[PDB]
RNA sequence: CCGGACGGUGGCCAUGGAAGUCGGAAUCCGCUAAGGAGUGUGUAACAACUCACCGGCGGAGUAACUAUGACUCUCGCCUCGUCAUCUAAUUAAGUCAAGCGUUCAUAGCGACAUUGAUUGUUCACCCACUGAACUUAGUACGAGAGGAACAGUUC
């Protein structure tokens, strides 16, 4: 905890060596995905080959490329976005994907949060008792008392993908136990041999 | 005043100061009331406190009843004879000096009250409406 | 200990010129125009280009640094409240005596009168302010919203009426009784 | 009415029903009210709690009502103008515009030619046989009711 | 400003129930960028918040009862008395913070330590009165118990 490195140079040793020793490099995003979601996606990850570490410490590749031929500079438009690991691996560029991309953890939407598809809300009984149904017709999910229960009245989309989604929005959705996104860690880019890809 | 008193008064004449015994005019027994104090009084140095018509008073029956004697209740002064003066212009007054023992809402003890009742009482304590006879 | 020099930022945007004499600022732009006084401090402007002004302050203690930035803001408002513009709204809240406001007018006036608050037998009066506009918000309950260029204006305008509904002799954390602002924005949508 | 909730209007009561609806009109915001008879069915209480309603919320939330009645106090307590009818019943009709208390109550009650003093106790009216001499006086006066405002 | 705050496990004994967070010591392991056998907010008891730490940003004895003392033995102060009686009435400032405050040192407090009767009556002690009353309103808040005001009105 205290002052001692914390260190500057030595990770970054580390670390250097690590692309080198691996032929298969990712950019991973973390942010969404909860840490036993994270951990267990990383469980997966460390049998076959194994992440580390860094911040801009991660960004100097470009050391790494100077050891080595191969990219600089010279990459299209240095990837790395918020919330970037590195995986390095034995383990080809394709099936990597196939592994995290499609095993994400459950998980529910957050207020604030860009909507990374469309949201859907079901028409049926909420099965809950008669209070504030305004609270859902504030946000254009439309209900109405029918049978001394709160309904919704139709299916309807109350986000879209790209927009924001609501303070209001995401508490009565949980409420619901309406949820439905896969997290997990959002490949953002792959080198192997010379060659990038994007997403 | 205060307590059960539905209006307010008009100031009337100060007929009766601490130490006046009025007749009591009602049937509980009680033969007079001897007033020690005048509710809503004010205070300066050496004035006596001093009642009128329709004040609520603290009195003691000096002659009456030994189960109403030898303790202080509260009064209504119903007649006064000192003269007052009304707003429309009248200066009035009765022929002895009267109250009427009663609690601190304001409810007769007794059922009665014999004589007159002047007008600015009866229009104060509404359970001494109800028992009077000739009112002013 | 005196620090020699520091300066800041006033950023100009494509619609707006602010010009400044003496210290007296003159800012205009599409929603109409904006003036303030800034002798009372002693700073230094300085344009640089068309979209950038400095102020800056010389040999200058704490306190004299402190109201740098401040400065910085003040000129700042003036040019968002006059590209922008502001917008406050503010909610009415009752327990039981519904709060009924009006507008009313009284010699070129404008007010804006409440009644009822708290069953309260007084009617409340808090005069717009010029500069100030107002509108009880169609779609939405006892809401009023007050808007205009200066920031200054509307705020304050915004704290008179909630001031004049402070409640007296009752618990105020039971009898919450008021008008408090609820959002403080701006005029042009999508920011 | 916990204990109505579950119960069919159909199955329900006569009294108990008047009370429900008088408050429903009340339920929802308007410019302006329309209350028609609200004394059906009601006892002394019941119909007393209404004129509170009334009068309460409509003060409060400054909207106007219209209030049909045959009770002669919860008119005087509800309204500050009233409109009397006029003509024979069931052949023709006519209404006037509102005018004050103090006016509309006399006509009113000079159709009827009972006046209702005034008792002094109860404040309440009290009511004038036919030919009198202080009945009379009244008549020349031009009081049907009185209350605690000045006037002889 | 914000994201992340994780597995062994709810550590161990004390345990009524104590799963990090009243308590007795002990401080490990794996994780990985960093995540305390756990800073404070804790529902009883997990949670659910949080934060650290990664990161995005002149004196005595005596009792088939207490007391008193028939008996044996030895050389007007206190007082405004108590009970009646006559009265409605009666002498006729701060620091420190260990503690309380049921949970919490400072809401509220803080040890230690430290910077008309009656009387000459003053006084004292009663008997009464009253800023008050009225509507606002038995209202708002409250399970009730209870209980407001601003406005207007009269004193």
């Amino acid at each position: 905890m205290g002052g001692i490195r914390e260190k500057k140079a030595e990770y970054f040793a580390k670390l250097r060596e690590y692309l080198e020793e691996y032929k298969s490099l990712f950019v991973v995003g973390v942010d969404n995905v909860s840490s036993q979601q994270m951990h267990e996606v990383r469980k997966e990850l460390r049998g076959r080959a194994v992440v580390l570490m860094g911040k801009n410490t991660m960004v100097r590749r470009a050391i790494r490329g100077f050891l080595s031929d191969l990219p600089d500079f010279e990459k299209l438009l240095p990837f790395v976005k918020g919330n970037v690991g590195f995986v390095f691996t034995n383990e080809p560029l394709t099936e990597i994907k196939n592994v995290i991309v499609s095993n994400r953890v459950a998980a529910p939407a957050r207020a604030g949060a860009v909507a990374p598809e469309d949201i859907w809300v079901r028409a049926v009984n909420t099965g809950m008792e008669p209070g504030k149904t305004s609270f859902f017709q504030a946000l254009g999910v439309p209900t109405k008392i029918a049978r001394g229960t709160i309904e919704i009245v139709s299916d309807v989309k109350v986000v879209d993908a790209g927009n924001k989604v609501g303070q209001s929005e995401a508490s009565l959705l949980n409420l619901l136990n309406i949820s439905p996104f896969t997290f997990g860690l959002t490949v953002v880019q792959v080198y192997d041999n010379g060659q990038v890809f994007p997403s | 005043s205060g307590n059960g008193a539905q209006g307010t008064k008009f100031r009337i004449s100060l007929g009766l100061p601490v130490g006046a015994i009025m007749n009591c005019a009602d049937n509980s027994g009680a033969r007079n009331l001897y007033i020690i104090a005048v509710k809503g009084s004010g205070s300066r140095l050496n004035r006596l406190p001093a009642a009128s018509l329709g004040d609520m008073v603290m009195a003691t029956v000096k002659k009456g009843k030994p189960e109403l004697r030898k303790k202080v209740m509260p009064a209504i002064v119903v007649r006064q004879a000192k003269s007052w003066r009304r707003r429309d212009g009248v200066f009035l007054y009765f022929e002895d000096n009267a109250g009427v023992i009663a609690n601190p809402k304001g409810e007769m003890k007794g059922s009665a009250i014999t004589g007159p009742v002047g007008k600015e009482c009866a229009d104060l304590w509404p359970r001494v409406a109800s028992n009077s006879g000739v009112v002013v | 200990m005196k620090y020699i020099q520091t300066e800041q930022q006033i950023e100009v945007p494509e619609g707006v010129t602010v010009s400044i004499k003496s210290r007296i600022v003159k800012v205009v732009g599409p929603r109409g125009t904006l003036t303030k006084n800034l002798k009372h401090i002693d700073v230094t402007f300085t344009k640089v280009n068309n979209q950038l002004i400095k102020v800056a302050v010389h040999n200058g203690g704490r306190k004299h640094v402190a109201a740098l930035r401040t400065v910085k803001s003040l000129v700042d408002n003036m040019i968002t409240g006059v590209t922008k513009g502001y917008k406050y709204k503010m909610r009415y809240v009752y327990a039981h005596f519904p709060i009924n406001v009006n507008i009313v007018e009284k010699d070129g006036a404008k007010f804006i009168e409440v009644r009822n608050f708290l069953g309260d037998k007084k009617i409340r009066n808090v005069p717009v302010r010029d500069g100030v506009t107002i509108e009880f918000s169609t779609n939405v309950k006892d809401e009023i919203v007050l808007s205009g260029n200066s920031v200054e204006d509307v705020s304050q305008n915004a704290a008179d009426l909630q001031q004049i509904c402070r409640v007296r002799n009752k618990d105020i954390r039971k009898f919450l009784d008021g008008i408090y602002v609820s959002h403080k924005g701006f005029i042009t949508e999508d920011l | 009415i916990d204990d109505i909730i579950d119960q069919e209007v159909q199955h329900l009561s006569g009294g108990e029903l008047q009370r429900v609806a008088i408050v429903l009109a009340l339920g929802i915001p308007a410019d302006i009210y329309l209350i028609d008879e609200p004394s059906a069915y009601l006892d002394s209480e019941q119909r007393i709690i209404c004129s509170k309603v009334i009068r309460r919320f409509i003060l409060h939330n400054k909207k106007t009502a219209f209030i049909v009645e045959h009770d002669f106090i919860m008119a005087t307590y509800l309204a500050d103008k009233v409109i009397v009818f006029e003509g024979i019943p069931s052949k023709n009709a006519h209404a006037r515009a509102p005018e004050s208390l103090l006016t509309g109550c006399n006509r009113f009650l000079k159709n009827l030619n009972v006046t209702f003093r005034r008792d002094p106790n109860s404040f309440r009216p009290r009511i004038n046989k036919l030919d009198s001499q202080m009945d009379k006086e009244q008549k020349s006066s031009g009081n049907y009711f009185f209350l605690d405002n000045t006037g002889i």
